[PDB]
């Protein structure tokens, strides 16, 4: 299912290019080296509750 | 908000509150970035001059985390009309940048295709606001949140006495007594995906509140993603 299969193993956005999974992140996040995890660049990344 | 629960410390950091010249909240909004707020177009009529307050969770007193911001530019969609309530969306550019901290942080804007396929197909969404706790009553002095199920589009079209356009969607309960209410308009509707909350809707309207056979109507954000983008530039 690619993207339809557990979001293609992506942390956030999932797209299917060349019949393969391609992950991407929202503004303020950086795609990790595995090309699946999304890493925040600041202390208050969007979408995250400030629980600390 | 009718029913639901109190937003605990840090749980709804993207909530904004429009306050009138009397420092009283009439509508809600969602934080999009340090300079931008998302809200409803019909809220821009609930008052002439208004400001935006962030980091507030209890209206009665001042904890020390709140912040009032002045609106520099008001950007209401030019297709809105109180006759239909279609295109109920607006963007506010603040004069000063919001400083993120506890209870103050933006909600994520998702990509259209992914959002409609992955977020809006989830079971529920989250709505919040300082609105009325009962169809008839005073606004709430505490910020509240409520998990509302996505309603079948056909089911809601059937239950409504007004036309549900493609710029709206329904969320809520058929009979259960939980729903948004007067005062939560323009507020946020977000959807959670892997501990990350994305903005999926804007509190727009309802026939009464929590009424049986009636749901909540929200502006469909995925329908305005480009509009939102342009607005955050001009
Ligand atoms: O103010 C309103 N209702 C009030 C009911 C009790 C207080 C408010 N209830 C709400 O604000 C919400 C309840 C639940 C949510 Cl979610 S928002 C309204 C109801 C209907 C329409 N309307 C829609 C389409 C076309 C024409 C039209 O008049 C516009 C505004």
């Amino acid at each position: 299912k690619l993207c339809s299969l557990d979001n293609g193993d992506c942390d956030q956005f999932c797209h299917e290019e060349q019949n393969s999974v391609v992950c991407s992140c929202a503004r303020g996040y950086t795609l990790a080296d595995n090309g699946k995890a999304c890493i925040p660049t600041g202390p208050y990344p969007c979408g995250k509750q400030t629980l600390e | 908000i009718v029913g639901g629960q109190e937003c605990k410390d840090g749980e709804c950091p993207w909530q904004a509150l429009l306050i009138n010249e009397e420092n009283e909240g009439f509508c809600g909004g969602t934080i999009l970035s340090e300079f931008y707020i998302l809200t409803a177009a019909h809220c821009l009529y609930q008052a002439k001059r208004f400001k935006v307050r962030v980091g507030d969770r209890n209206t009665e007193q001042e904890e020390g985390g709140e912040a009032v911001h002045e609106v520099e530019v008001v950007i209401k969609h030019n297709r809105f009309t109180k006759e239909t309530y279609d295109f109920d969306i607006a963007v506010l550019r603040l004069k000063t940048p919001i400083t993120f901290r506890m209870n103050v942080a933006p909600a994520c804007l998702p990509e259209r295709d992914w959002a409609e396929s992955t977020l809006m197909t989830q079971k529920t969404g989250i709505v919040s606001g300082f609105g009325r706790t009962h169809e008839k009553g005073r606004q709430s002095t505490r910020l509240k949140m409520l998990e509302v199920p996505y309603v079948d589009r056909n089911s809601c079209k059937l239950s409504s006495s007004f036309i549900i356009t493609q710029n709206m969607f329904c969320a809520g309960y058929d009979t259960k007594q939980e729903d948004a209410c007067q005062g939560d308009s323009g507020g946020p509707h977000v959807t959670r995906f892997k501990d990350t909350y994305f903005v999926t809707g804007i509190v727009s309207w309802g026939e009464g509140c929590a009424r049986k056979g009636k749901y909540g109507i929200y502006t469909k954000v995925t329908a305005f993603l480009k509009w939102i983008d342009r607005s955050m530039k001009t």
